[PDB]
């Protein structure tokens, strides 16, 4: 073959903290299908948005939005439970078909997506040029979003730990514990990775009799 | 795995 | 500059599922410094191996081994919950210096890489020549990778809210749930990554009840 | 956070 | 667009010298249409070979052969001085279209390569390895080719100063250049780029004279 | 090694027409050392101008100066047949040797470049951007160049071989020449590839009883 | 000029 | 070879 039809950028959908999570990679040929099991971030969630995203930057408002969708009847069930699975599947006419699907219910929903879509010639330039021009500053993103995920599973995971460790937790450590919980609630709120990072140490420093408690209720 | 946001 | 030192490969350390996990990227000009908090894989780990990789390959076997180390007294926990922070820092000598350290105790062990060691110019070529001829197989066995670290966390996390939920669960759904649980950990003992999804599937099927006890449980 | 194995 | 079909390897023709010349640049958008203007190896030469590579590499053996033909009737010449304008077209079917046309008599002769033609997806990934693979070595037999084309100019542009010096040119600067000239033309024979070099150097030793006569002669 | 000195742009010299001309790839691990062998632009040209540039710019002005020098007393000789020999060597400490030397005089100029020298990391990443940024006018003025370069070429060779020629030459075929030879003059003095394209087209057209001559005198 | 070998 | 200018 004299040519191949290739993507020119990589293809995929926002995820929590505002990122790209890519699903096809940048010069991929097509024909080409990828999946990928996403769950939920939130308790007792009954839908996620699907918002399809086409460009090589970290953040989801630095990309190419191509559309977006929801899937509902979500179950209720604890956050990161639920198995929604993502397929793109780009066919030989280059048209994208994204899909969304419960493995729970079995309901799925579909965006398709014309070869027409997208950015144009001129814009795709723009966006690699754009991506290796911001490449720090992205990979920044990365860790600040990667940090404030971790913190957000140690927020939850340990209020969790907290009620089911009821009265087995000393007063003493409770009172530690749920000021430490509310910094670090306060500090996932802004962009500040060494504030997230401080309550999370701090956490870590006071939990110790709560972990063992926890190590032990499943022991 | 990695989490999506609700609508 | 006429010249920069760079690194000329990918560094990181190997993590669950026997991948690498890059902590500094390949071609970053030094002196650099970057971190990131990890956490352990199993209920009441006493300690983290430290296995230290150069290389552009996912598999850590297919890359260059720089040495290893061990951080012990790691306080009981259920996994995923201790932060053991992992910093490279390599200085303007070109030594890297790796630790890890756990900020519930402080506690910090370290090792340090002469700028000779890893692999010599040929091999270096050899490598980022393997990675591009294997890319493929290796975004493969990430995909594995990722589905059965996913499967092993909805394993345990099932588990969990089994022995949670007691005799809120009927009996029907915890045979359901159980047998499901059984077969989902012993297709996450081999390599096939369609029979992994298979049971996680089977598992998000027969789970709801259970789902709904846990999100109340919380809520 | 993405975990790592024992000794 | 989700997709641009783009040229997976670079496209060209075989040079003197046994070199791949490229019209057509690895990943170009088609259509596209590059040209340029090469003349004629050999003092009154009637015909070139127009033979289509496809690939990466610097000898035009180790790329793929698309097929190849003459073009015929140019008009008795020096060497270096016929225009021969050859044209590389990939339209939107992705078809090449390869033209070779002579400036002086308007004659012209084309190739059509079908899009299906050349290297498939596993030879193009051998391709781009090898490429990579090799780019020392094909560095230094270009800067083999270079020599050796360049020497052969100073052979012959030094023999036509002879000639037209004629008597201005001492008995002892002939005997001193034609032994020169006889072993730069031995050299030329043989792939060791110092050899030539060391006979280029002796010529332009031995040659201040004749340059003086050349240069006076124009002047 | 866990570190690479390699040269972050690449590193060459000024040539006629304004282009750079790389003698040391971007990205080569020092040390290393590289020459090649270059001629005159002018008939009985003196001295060569040795700009010293970094960049990956295709014209000269576009990258940045590390500096320059002269080499004299090049013998009188026709363009193109003096051999000026340009060395880059850079050594383990990182710095660069240029040296221009002349095969027939053996008289040798250098400058030596320090370490230190050249763009900063800002700048590097800004021209590695530029670069990519400007890949397309790149070419397209490398085709001019190299046009043009082509056109100078036909000028001074036609207009060598019509002096040689004298009377064998027809009238009628002089004044067409000559009068082909000055639009072509006019037509490289600007930067209008299809101009210049086209008046060697003419050239070409009517010199065809010249060529025969010129073929003749040295067959 | 790039030059062409002959057939 | 590739030409260069004088000074």
């Amino acid at each position: 073959v004299l040519l191949l039809d290739v993507t020119p950028l990589s293809l995929g959908i926002e995820t929590m903290g505002g990122v790209m999570t890519t699903l096809i990679a940048k010069n991929t040929t097509i024909p080409t299908k990828h999946s990928q099991v996403f769950s939920t971030a939130e308790d007792n969630q009954s839908a996620v948005t699907i918002h399809v995203l086409q460009g090589e930057r970290k953040r989801a408002a630095d990309n190419k939005s191509l559309g977006q969708f929801n899937l509902d009847g979500i179950n209720p069930a604890p956050r990161g439970m639920p198995q929604i699975e993502v397929t793109f599947d780009i066919d030989a006419d280059g048209i994208l078909h994204v899909s969304a699907k419960d493995k729970n219910s079995g309901k799925e929903q579909k965006i398709t997506i014309k070869a027409s879509s997208g950015l144009n010639e001129d814009e795709i330039q723009k966006m690699v040029r754009d991506a290796e021009a911001n490449a720090e500053a992205d990979r920044k993103f990365e860790e600040l979003v990667q940090t404030r995920n971790q913190g957000d599973h140690l927020l939850h995971s340990t209020r969790k730990q907290v009620e089911e460790a009821g009265d087995k937790l000393p007063a003493d450590d409770k009172t530690a514990i749920e000021s430490a919980l509310t910094a670090l609630e306060t500090a996932l709120k802004g962009e500040d990775k060494a504030a997230i990072e401080a309550k999370m140490q701090e956490l870590a420093q006071v939990s110790q009799k709560l972990m063992e408690i926890a190590q032990q209720q499943h022991a | 795995p990695v989490y999506i946001p609700p609508p």
